[PDB]
């Protein structure tokens, strides 16, 4: 790839500590070069144009560029097995030139699109092979098959329960395409119970001085020791 | 009559070692001293029990360290609490602390900010505790949906792999586009848990990038000239670009955008620049009100995009939030304390930034008391100013301002504060604070703190020596004593600054006499200072190449890399093309520190109500046998 | 219907009753591999029968070799009961066997058997093997159990990716090790674990299935790598099956590439053909 | 024995005053008797009106013994002992008790042995009024406080499948206890909603064993959820 | 551009990656490869990854069950085996 790589390290010292280091940048460029782009995807059976763009930062010197694409069977160019669709151009010095390609997609799948090109009495040439995915004519439609609930005991029998779900419709699907069904799981609380507590600001008379005898101390220190062991599990000192 | 006393965070932290200081007041001889610790409720023991013997050679002073388990007693709401205990021979003194289950901190690394359907997500997690260390533990891991379903959950274990867990997850042909994200968390702390998001979407890597960066951070209301815009754009390896831009404006209501159609341009990008300018006349009649000052307080956004002269590239770039103030400038006393001592200078930590909320550089500041006592903004953008206090217990009010030149004073920024009286255990008018020359500090400099003092001579003779602690990432990094002879009104403390304080340090001194009549009085104090935030050790990678030229695609070369010895550092290359459609989430040193700033268990950037709030807003628990008890910590974070 | 020909069937007859219920797997014409907690060193040989290929009738046993590492009773000073370190046995058998279509070997670990089981050239290190039978990934194997007096096979997971801790941790719900301070101590190398919720629910094993061989099923072939050694949750009490097993319940087996040594050794004379290394 | 979590109890007073039951005031039988009836009869509660004193009251100090047997454990040595002397006699007499009060306070006792099964553990339960209360005809200090003895022994039995209703009817009564004789109310109705506060679970049973089989596959396809590894997308693709 | 004879190289794989057959391969007389086929896999698919045999081209990254890959050899050259292989039951393509 023609561009800058940014590099990140990161240090895991036992002793010092972790450290992220700062992005070192890699310039990497060439004199002459091709910059062929496509699309994410590309319908089947339909003619589209990709752009391959030559790029030429010489200083002062005109390129005399003969490009080339590749022949390929998944493909339907003016390119075939026995001919050579290419084109001889002159690039300035300085600039950059986009030479168009029309193709038609004659298969699914991820294909391989490549194209070369050379100078003129100079030792200097470059070449670009990249994929691109070739959806298939039609929409993505995704059909719920069902929406079934699952919990035995309660629509279940013996502790079992049985669902059965029919095939998907797929009647108005594309010839020759596949697909697939995802069946999915998932558990759901059911987080339930649990009471509030008892306020501890409705606690504020349990707080009695223990006094009495040997039977009118131990009434008088009830109220405040279940009292504060109340408190101690609810941990509502804080609103009392 | 002896006073024990013991000073422990307001919040310890399990599998860790958390300090526990040591006093005695004053008592002679040796002293017994066996540290217990229970867990709340109940008394069952024995989470950590240790020893030691205070000798006069060392000034009383104790120094020792318990780890808390984990422990799996320690499981929703609510909190929990350990009864920390510790006696004195016979005298016991006990106090309850609050406990984070925390275990330490989780940083996840992903190589891209943004994938492809097919492609796999390639990322690390980072185990280090509450210091920045590796440490073996047992993490669960979770990736949620962009509906925030998780997908897939695991339970790796960094033990016996230095606290780094290699991962990857594959995202299927069919996936649903939108903002994945990818949840950690201890196994011993399901509450404290990490995330980092990752898009997901179908897209192809531009050739070029498009920055627009306005002339100002800002916008004034009653600028005439209107809003320029530089649109920069050039390719990804360095090469300028030729082609065309398509600039719009419009404004930023809250969380409400609406579009400017009047505002549209198209400016040529000639030698890969560009230039465009918002009219003023545009931008009111963009709205429907005709005051402007009613646009005060909003922003605006630039929506550019270029395209070259070939049409095989189109890259959208964006520049939103963009301040519409009437100062060029802003104040905060966020670093300021909230207390002042009645007759002492007060200190403060003026904040000037910028209304993007970058620090700004040499900014004269004053305030409407006195003039001519002036302080131009550092580089961190804080100003240091000190005020005069009356001993009147009269609520402190101060309003700084800027006396920024080439300004006048209706385009300035102002901001109002408000302190409270330090309390005084029997109005004994006893106080002390702690003045730090305010400069930027680095780990291997010095710094000198000073011990002011405020008290009759009728028991000033009594007080001779402070004991000042260092706060330091939620521990005791420190403590020490600080000698004073009769007749010395002030002291300096020859502080070495570490490596250790990173980021920021906090400093308590305290000291206790009998003054009144057989009273035991405590008086105490805080400070909040910051080390300029960096690694820890240190981390380099330059080329190792001798410069020459630049790389050919497809060349071997020596990638230099200067980091710390016994330490494992893992490499990630991405394309900058990647940053151009999303540049969020990158893991940063920043916000490692960060995170690790804004988990302190202080709030209070200095100072308290009383002695027992000094303590309690840095993070310590003092409690003596006398009496004298901090305040008692329930919540785990910060109020409000 | 017979498909485990190397399955075994192993009883041994104690006082009152004890019919301590195990079983095995035929490796050779005379050694019949198995776990060794099934045995002590009381249990003589007449005590012991092992039925092979649903016949009737009991073979009689020679000698009951057990691992020179094998101690159960050895960590009782750290507070923990059982140790199954090293369980595994030999049990070589007095007379010796004719395979037929109900009693057949099965493949060992690093063996020229093996070797051309796995389809792979004859220059294949015993290394090799192990990283192709067992990999750092979910493994695929099963055992086999009985139901109603009849065998049935129970495909489960190795958890030898980075889901093997999550499965050996689990080690301490398992009854005596409650209060085991390393749980890295009770689950030495020499262990493979099995069982639990993910990547699937993986059927547990019982009592009865105790010594049972862990195979994996690959180029339409059997190859034993593990000895079914001990449970966590007990999910068999001779009346149903658990229904409600928790999401801990693993399994643990004994690697049979890390008791090699011992068993290249004793089974020098059965024309195995073991691998160097 | 309660009030040791929060100051500081000496050994020799606890554990003594234990030792004293045990030894002196026992009978064979494991039935503790009463020579010395408090002059408050207010603050014993339930034990006021005594149609089955025996039961009572052998089930009323049996509760405290086994609440300081984790601490009089070293000393008292013949605690053990009278801890199942005193169950053998309740369980015993257990399915000939009548009042509701005390089923619930000798259940209890039953409870913290795990003695309390079959004809004994049925009786517990029917015994209570629309399954929420052991209640009896008259006053109210015997009420809540025989709901609250019943309180800890479902909370001690695990049941938490029948305590829901009987912690809600406690909370929708509203007794902040305190006033005359209200002694045992107070401590009691405040300890099983302490308790209750403790082993309060969150949510109900999450294991489902979904097993899903497709024609086009031989082995089948099973799949738990747990409350743990809840709300998870287990998908599972088939392109037929 | 070309690997002449007896010329080395060596596979690595990523982190998160475990590496199977030969890491270090050299070009015989033969005009083939030393050793066996490397291939990265991180053992997350129902089936382990088929690889990218030296020369080849694999079209397809998931290996769920069912799920099905497709080789594309360099110009000039004849593929041996198979173009397509499917991920049967049981673990195996
Ligand atoms: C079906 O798929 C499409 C494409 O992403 C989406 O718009 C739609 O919401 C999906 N429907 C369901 C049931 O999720």
């Amino acid at each position: 790839s023609i561009t800058t790589w940014e590099i990140l390290a990161v240090s895991m010292s036992d002793k010092k500590g972790i450290c992220v280091a700062d992005p070192f940048e890699v310039t990497v460029m060439q004199d002459f070069f091709i910059d062929l782009r496509l699309p994410y995807s590309v319908v089947r059976n339909e003619q589209v144009e990709i752009r391959a763009v030559l790029y030429n930062y010489r200083q002062n010197q005109e390129l005399k560029v003969r490009v080339e694409l590749l022949h390929n069977p998944a493909f339907c160019s003016l390119a075939t097995t026995k001919r050579r669709h290419q084109q001889t151009v002159t690039i300035p010095p300085k600039s950059s030139l986009s030479v168009p390609y029309v193709i038609v997609p004659l298969k699914t799948g991820l294909q391989e699109v490549e194209v070369k090109a050379a100078v003129y009495h100079h030792f200097i040439s470059d070449g670009v092979r990249k994929s691109l995915k070739v959806v298939p004519e039609g929409i993505r439609m995704n059909k719920t098959v069902a929406v079934r609930t699952l919990d035995p005991e309660r629509l279940g029998r013996e502790g079992v329960q049985k669902e059965d779900i029919p095939p998907a419709d797929l009647s108005d699907q594309v010839p020759d395409t596949e697909s697939e069904t995802r069946i999915l799981l998932q558990g759901t609380p059911v987080a339930q119970m649990t009471e509030d507590a008892v306020d501890a600001e409705r606690l504020k008379h349990l707080i009695v001085t223990p006094s009495g005898c040997g039977e009118e101390n131990m009434i008088g220190m009830t109220p405040t020791v279940i009292a504060v062991h109340y408190l101690d599990e609810t941990e509502q000192w804080e609103k009392f | 009559s002896p006073m024990y006393s013991i000073i422990t965070p307001n919040i310890l932290r399990l599998e860790s070692e958390e300090t526990m200081v040591l006093e005695a007041h004053d008592a002679q001889g040796d002293v017994p001293v066996t540290v217990t610790v229970h867990d709340f409720p109940g008394k069952k023991l024995v989470l950590s029990s240790e020893k030691t013997v205070l000798t006069p050679a060392t000034n009383h002073m104790g120094n020792v360290t318990f780890t808390i388990p984990a422990n799996r007693e320690f499981k929703k709401g609510r909190n929990k609490f350990v009864t920390v205990q510790a006696t004195f021979g016979t005298q016991v003194v006990e106090k309850v602390v609050l406990v984070s289950l925390q275990s330490g901190y989780l940083f996840i690394q992903t190589d891209k900010t943004i994938y492809t359907p097919g492609s796999t997500v390639l990322y690390r997690i980072f185990t280090v505790n509450h210091k920045l260390l590796p440490v073996g533990r047992t993490v669960m891991v979770n990736i949620e949906n962009p509906e925030g379903i998780p997908v897939k959950q695991d339970s790796l274990s960094s033990q016996n792999q230095l606290g780094v867990l290699p991962l990857s997850w594959d995202i299927p042909e069919l996936v649903n586009m939108g903002q994945w994200k990818i949840r950690a968390y201890y196994e011993n702390s399901p509450q404290q848990v990490f995330s980092t998001e990752f898009e997901v979407k179908e897209y192809v890597l531009p050739s070029f990038e498009v920055i627009v960066e306005p002339t100002e951070k800002f916008y004034y209301i009653y600028n005439e000239k209107g809003l320029e815009v530089t649109i920069t754009a050039r390719f990804l390896y360095g090469k300028k670009v030729e082609g065309t831009a398509f600039v719009i404006f419009g404004i930023q209501d809250g969380e409400q955008r609406i579009s400017l159609p009047e505002s549209l341009k198209r400016i040529p990008i000639e030698d890969g620049s560009g230039e465009v300018v918002l009219s003023r006349k545009v931008l009111l009649d963009g709205v429907q009100n005709p005051r402007a000052e009613d646009l005060v307080g909003k922003s605006l956004y630039v929506s550019a995009t270029v395209i070259l002269h070939s049409g095989s590239d189109m890259v959208q770039a964006e520049r939103s939030g963009i301040p519409i103030v009437t100062s060029p400038y802003q104040i905060h006393f966020t670093k300021t304390p909230k207390y002042f001592k009645p007759g002492m200078p007060f200190d403060l930590m003026v904040f000037v930034t910028n209304p993007d909320g970058s620090p700004a550089y040499r900014v004269p500041v004053a305030v409407q008391g006195e003039d001519t006592v002036q302080s131009l903004t550092q580089g961190d953008g804080v100003a240091k100013l000190s005020i005069n206090t009356h001993p009147s217990q009269k609520p402190l009010s101060i309003t700084v301002r800027t006396k920024k030149q080439e300004l006048s004073e209706a385009e300035q920024a102002t901001r109002t504060m408000q302190a409270l009286p330090y309390s005084t255990v029997g109005n004994s008018n006893n106080y002390l604070h702690l003045s730090v020359l305010r400069t930027e500090l680095r780990p291997g400099e010095t710094l000198n703190v000073n011990f002011l003092l405020r008290m009759d001579r009728a028991h000033e003779a009594k007080i001779r020596y402070y004991t000042y602690l260092i706060m330091n990432k939620g521990r005791l990094l420190k403590a020490g004593r600080q000698v004073r002879e009769p007749g010395q009104d002030l002291v300096v403390l020859p502080l070495s600054i570490t490596t250790d304080f990173i980021p920021s340090f906090r400093l308590v001194a305290y000291y206790t006499l009998i003054g009144a009549s057989g009273q035991r009085e405590v008086v105490a104090d805080s400070v909040w200072v910051d080390v300029k935030d960096s690694c820890v050790g240190s981390l380099v990678v330059k080329s190792g190449q001798s410069e020459d030229r630049q790389p050919v695609p497809g060349q071997q070369m020596t990638l230099k890399i200067e980091g710390d010895h016994g330490a494992r550092v893992v490499l990630v290359a991405v394309d900058k093309g990647v940053f151009v459609l999303n540049k969020k989430n990158k893991l940063t040193q920043s916000k490692i520190w960060d995170v690790v700033e804004k988990a302190d268990i202080g709030c209070t950037p200095g100072s308290g109500k009383d002695y027992a709030g000094v303590f309690s807003d840095a993070g310590l628990t003092f409690t003596s046998s006398s009496g004298q008890q901090t305040a008692q910590r329930a919540e785990l974070q910060c109020p409000q | 219907y017979h498909k485990q020909p190397w399955q075994a069937k192993i009883s041994v007859i104690r006082p009152s009753k004890g019919h301590e219920s195990c079983m095995g797997a035929v490796v050779s014409e005379y050694f019949v591999l198995t776990a060794a907690h099934c045995f002590t060193v009381d249990d003589k040989e007449h005590s012991i029968k092992v039925s092979v290929g649903g016949e009737k009738r009991d073979l009689e046993i020679e000698v009951v070799l057990f691992h020179p590492n094998y101690n159960i009773n050895g960590k009782k000073e750290a507070g923990i009961p059982e140790f199954y370190d090293y369980d595994v046995a030999l049990i070589k058998l007095k007379n010796k066997l004719k395979y037929g279509q109900t009693i057949r070997p099965i493949c060992l670990p690093c063996t020229e058997g093996t070797t051309r089981a796995l389809r792979l050239p004859p220059t294949t290190t015993c290394q090799q093997q192990k990283e192709e039978l067992l990999p750092a990934q979910d493994i695929k194997a099963l055992f086999v159990s009985e139901e109603e007096k009849k065998l049935t096979r129970k495909e489960v997971y190795i958890k030898n990716g980075d889901k093997k801790g999550s499965c050996e941790r689990d080690a301490q719900y398992a009854p005596g090790y409650d209060k085991v301070k390393d749980i890295s101590e009770v689950v030495t190398p020499r262990f493979l674990c099995t069982g639990g919720v993910s990547p699937y629910a993986d059927p547990n094993t019982c009592r009865g299935d105790s010594g049972g061989p862990l195979i994996v099923h690959k180029r339409s072939r059997f190859i034993q790598v593990g000895v079914i050694s001990w449970g966590v949750v007990d999910v068999c009490k001779n009346q149903k099956r658990q229904k409600q097993v928790p999401a801990h319940a693993r399994d643990f087996h004994i690697n049979l590439f890390q008791v090699l040594p011992w068993l290249k050794e004793k089974l020098q004379d059965e024309d195995l053909g073991f691998l160097a290394a | 024995s309660l009030a040791v979590n929060l100051i500081a109890i000496d050994s020799q007073v606890l554990c003594g005053a234990v030792k004293w039951l045990i030894l002196e005031k026992q009978k064979p039988d494991g039935v503790f008797q009463e020579d010395a009836p408090v002059i408050h009869q207010e603050m014993i509660g339930g034990l006021r009106n005594n149609n089955e004193k025996d039961m009572a009251l052998t089930a009323f100090v049996l509760i405290s013994l086994q609440e300081a047997k984790d601490i009089c454990e070293e000393q008292v040595n013949s605690l053990p002992g009278s801890i199942t002397k005193a169950g053998d006699f309740l369980e015993a007499n257990y399915m000939n008790l009548q009042r509701s009060y005390t089923v619930a306070i000798a259940g209890y006792a039953l409870a913290q042995m795990g003695r309390l099964k079959g004809p004994l553990l049925n009786k517990f339960l029917t015994t209570a009024k629309d399954k929420n209360r052991w209640e009896d005809p008259g006053k109210q200090l015997y009420n809540v406080e025989a709901t609250s003895y019943a309180l800890l022994a479902l909370l001690q039995l695990k049941d938490f499948d029948f305590v829901p209703p009987v912690v809600r009817w406690l909370n929708e009564q509203r007794y902040y206890g305190g006033g005359y004789g209200s002694t045992q109310a107070t401590f009691m109705v405040f300890q099983a909603l302490a308790q209750y506060q403790k082993d309060a679970p969150d949510h109900q049973e999450l294991n489902l064993d979904v097993s899903l089989q497709l024609p086009s596959r031989s082995s089948k396809i099973t799949h738990r959820i747990h409350w743990e590894s809840a709300s998870l997308l287990r998908s599972e693709e088939t392109k037929e | 551009p070309y690997y002449n004879v007896s010329d080395e190289i060596s596979f690595h794989c990523y982190d998160g990656y475990t590496l199977r057959g030969s890491a270090n391969r050299t070009c015989q007389v033969n005009g083939r490869w030393s050793g066996q086929t490397a291939i990265c896999d991180n053992g997350a698919g129902y089936c382990s990854n088929p690889g990218i045999p030296i020369g080849t081209r694999k079209v397809g990254s998931q290996y769920r069950l069912e799920d099905s890959v497709t080789y594309h050899c360099s110009r000039g050259l004849t593929l041996r085996g198979s173009q397509r292989r499917t991920c049967q039951e049981g673990g195996s393509w």
